[PDB]
């Protein structure tokens, strides 16, 4: 008693750890699984990419929002979003389904969330840097984009589209 | 005017700390029911503007509320808990010198932060991410608030070290352990806030600088930002590893086990920030894999934390009378809210770390990341756990430092207090979790866009419920709080008590475990390697191409 | 005395809490890639 206790504690504790170590091995393989397939495209890019914030809409890739959208493979669309005080351009944007779309956004503010609804795409804008993330819509339509990273006072009201066309 | 502060004059540092820490969270707190309501879809913020005209906006609030509870109350709490008890179980004083003026640094960096704050001058939430540039005084005021930790280390290294010399050769006592490896961890923590705050932010605020550079400002940030909650919580464990058991009626069933635990955080908080960083740009994916491996590690702690209590409380339990697989939960005793606080917060913190496992999972982050969810985790862990213990340890602690008693009136709308509180929470949390399923960002005023998440319609009634039930607790905790420290009954007896510290049942083996994880300097060096190795590629990385940019304030 | 069930109970549920919410949201990751 109390010093029995003491062992078989001390046992099952060991037991429990080698346990709890497996397990998160487990979901460390299960990680290493998605970034092997598809759905890893979401990852930001880790390449360093810089932009000046106070030209961004004067001169480059997101001055004209006409030019937003981008074919640049056989199945690639590159779209240059910008994601600026309690708003998004081009809005909507509009790409292909079944495309791989690859998207450079940045902010000439501050910093935006970029969450489209629906998906995986979750990324942080900060100005000054590109976020570039992959991703190929499966289903059509009307995708909403949310500001999930406080902006200000309109942060609340900051919403966009995606039309991804049947 | 009391003998009781002239041998310990320490008591009451100690007190004007925990004084100070719960007054930030009353004050904090009040702006959480009108969040709960805002996330049930109702907007209760006229009233609220009605009672505290001084309020511009939700987002002021929320300022007001992450600032004052999340970073002042839980910082006093672990500046009073990881200077008292160790002093107390080394019997020995504190620099007085230092402890008064930590206090003071403490005092006046609030208060020349909660300035600016209350004149709505930095509404930039308690994360201040720039470009968003808050007043100069905002970060003048935090980072003497945080300095002061630099001076609780500075004491409890010294207690130690004046210990050491006075009994060469001898095992560092569990409680003192707990609090070297505790501050020295905060010390390695705290350098990635002190360089961002130092390099960019106080330069920046000041004129000196027009720019900073965002991601490095973040990187920077999440150096600190995720070892800080460890530095909220192990406070709270500190007491439920070496207090509870006793209020359980128990032992800690094992000394080696609590020591490997904060022994494994001293190692494995600091070095996970990029966990906070999944969604962010110009941060090589291969290193965000690295830091979310060392994250799931840095969770074997909590999950040892978690056999080892619920051991010592199952065997007191049994002590009580425990009858089977069920029975010694209910030998324990429910009647004493020093026992009950923390153990509901021990039962919230399963979902809660559950939470955090899934946020912890790299890619998985995608799902989560600053929705609903996020919050629904942290109320869990910080909210829940750390207040509910902060708030029980009241009962004891309180009468140790005042001698003041508890009457039994006291004693019953406490565990009130405590039952709502913790009911409160969970309802919150179910409501939080599950709207951020549906994508509900955290960090809005969706009250105000009352069309926008129809989808959320069940969910957002448990944040409604949440929100009265939890404005009840609070206001009976002020109610509770006050007549406990408003009140003139006076046993100098009781404040002359011995802390409740749990007796450890201690093994053969160990001896040599205990000594090879005494070795502080070694372990404090490997931690430090491991930092530089987590960090520093890539900090190195983005201190080569720094693109600073103007502020804003969009408020 | 012997084997700390009511220990074991605890981490059973723990490490259930843990695999519901992990697998959990494993699965709408895939459902959304
Ligand atoms: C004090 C509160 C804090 C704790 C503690 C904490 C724990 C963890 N968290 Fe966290 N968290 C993250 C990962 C973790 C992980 C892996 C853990 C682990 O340390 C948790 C381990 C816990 C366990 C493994 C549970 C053990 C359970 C026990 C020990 C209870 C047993 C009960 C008993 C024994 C009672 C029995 C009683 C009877 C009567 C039977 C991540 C991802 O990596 C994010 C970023 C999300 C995003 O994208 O924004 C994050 C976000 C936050 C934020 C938001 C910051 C912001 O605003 O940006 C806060 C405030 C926070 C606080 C805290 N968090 N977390
Ligand atoms: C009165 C009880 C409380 C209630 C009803 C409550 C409710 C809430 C809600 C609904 C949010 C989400 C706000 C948003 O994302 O827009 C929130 C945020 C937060 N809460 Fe609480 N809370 C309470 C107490 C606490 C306590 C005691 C702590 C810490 C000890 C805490 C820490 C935080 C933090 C750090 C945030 C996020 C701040 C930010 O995102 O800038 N809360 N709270
Ligand atoms: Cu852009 Cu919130
Ligand atoms: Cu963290
Ligand atoms: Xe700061
Ligand atoms: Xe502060
Ligand atoms: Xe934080």
């Amino acid at each position: 008693d109390e010093h029995k206790a003491h062992k078989a504690i001390l046992a099952y504790e060991k037991g429990w750890l080698a346990f709890s170590l497996a397990m998160l091995f487990v979901f460390i393989a299960l990680i290493a699984y998605t970034l092997a397939t598809h759905t890893a495209g979401v990852i930001p890019a880790g390449k360093l990419e810089r932009v000046d914030p106070t030209t961004v809409r004067q001169e480059g890739p997101w001055a004209d929002p006409a030019q937003a959208v981008v074919q640049t493979g056989p199945n690639q669309y590159t779209v240059y979003v910008l994601a600026f005080a309690f708003g998004y351009q081009p809005n909507p944007i509009e790409v292909p389904q079944g495309a791989e779309i690859v998207f450079k956004i940045t902010s000439p503010d501050v910093i935006h969330g970029f969450h489209v609804e629906g998906t995986n795409i979750n990324v942080e804008v900060l100005p000054g840097e590109v976020s570039t993330v992959r991703y190929t819509f499966k289903r059509p339509g009307e995708y909403r984009i949310i500001c999930n990273q406080y902006c200000g006072l309109g942060h609340q009201n900051m919403f966009g589209t995606i039309v991804v066309k049947e | 005017i009391s003998r009781v502060y002239e041998a310990y004059p320490e008591k009451k540092a100690t007190l004007y700390f925990l004084v100070l820490g719960f007054l930030a969270l009353i004050v904090g707190s009040l702006f959480g029911p009108f969040q709960a309501l805002n996330y049930g879809n109702v907007d209760a913020y006229p009233l609220l503007k009605r009672l505290l005209p001084f309020v511009q906006s939700y987002y002021q609030g929320l300022t007001l509320h992450g600032v004052l509870n999340a970073i002042v109350f839980t910082q006093l709490f672990a500046q009073a808990i990881m200077v008292y008890l160790p002093a107390r179980e080394l019997n020995m004083r504190p620099n007085m010198g230092l402890m008064w003026l930590s206090w003071w640094m403490a005092f006046i960096g609030l208060v020349v932060a909660a300035l600016p704050l209350l004149a709505n001058e930095a509404t930039v939430l308690y994360t201040f991410y720039p470009p968003l540039k808050g007043h100069w005084a905002f970060y003048l005021g935090a980072s003497v608030f945080v300095l002061s930790t630099w001076v609780s280390i500075y004491i409890v290294l010294d207690l130690w070290r004046r210990w050491k010399a006075a009994n060469p050769g001898k095992v560092t006592p569990l409680v003192t352990y707990m609090a070297v490896v505790f501050w020295l961890m905060w010390f390695l923590a705290s350098l990635g806030l002190v360089l961002e705050a130092v390099l960019f932010l106080l330069p920046w605020s000041f004129g000196l600088v027009e720019g900073v550079d965002p991601l490095v400002a973040r990187t920077l940030f999440w150096w600190t930002g995720h070892p800080i909650v460890y530095f909220w919580l192990l406070p709270a464990y500190a007491i439920i590893y070496t207090i509870l058991p006793k209020q359980a009626g128990g032992k800690l069933v094992s000394d080696p086990m609590a020591r490997l635990a904060f022994l494994l955080f001293l190692l494995l908080s600091t070095p996970v920030g990029f966990h906070h960083q999944f969604a962010d740009p110009g941060i090589d994916p291969t290193w965000k894999m690295i830091h979310s491996v060392l994250t799931l590690f840095v969770a074997v702690p909590s999950l040892m934390t978690a056999f080892t209590v619920a051991a010592s409380l199952e065997f007191a339990g049994r002590l009580r009378g425990g009858r089977g697989l069920f029975g010694w939960i209910r030998a324990l005793p429910w009647d004493n809210p020093a026992f009950v606080a923390p153990v509901l917060g021990l039962l919230g913190f399963i979902p809660g770390g559950a939470g955090g496992i899934v946020n912890a999972s790299f890619t998985l982050d995608y799902v989560v990341h600053n929705t609903a969810w996020v919050p629904g985790h942290f109320h869990l862990q910080v909210a829940s756990l750390v207040t509910l213990t902060a708030m029980g340890s009241l009962y004891w602690l309180l009468p140790n430092l005042t001698g003041k008693p508890i009457s039994d009136a006291q004693r019953r709308l406490g565990l009130a207090v405590v039952w709502l509180w913790f009911l409160g929470m969970m309802i919150m949390a179910v409501g939080l979790h599950w709207a951020g399923l549906l994508n509900v960002p955290r960090r809005a005023y969706i009250a105000q866009v009352p069309d926008a998440y129809p989808h959320a319609a069940v969910p957002m009634v448990f944040n409604v419920l949440a929100g009265i039930v939890l404005l009840v607790a609070l206001l009976l905790f002020i109610y509770g709080l006050f007549s406990v420290l408003l009140s003139r009954e006076r046993k100098p007896e009781l404040a002359e008590a011995p802390l409740p510290f749990a007796e450890v049942i201690s093994g053969p083996e160990d001896r040599r475990l205990v000594l090879a994880m005494d070795r502080i300097g070694f372990w404090f060096a490997v931690a430090a390697i491991l930092v530089v190795l987590a960090y520093g590629p890539t900090l190195v990385q983005l201190f080569g191409h720094l693109n600073p940019v103007p502020g804003w304030r969009l408020w | 005395e012997e084997k700390p069930k009511g220990a074991l109970a605890v981490i059973l549920v723990l490490t259930l809490t843990i695999l519901v919410f992990w697998l959990g949201v494993y699965a709408v990751f895939f459902a959304r890639g």
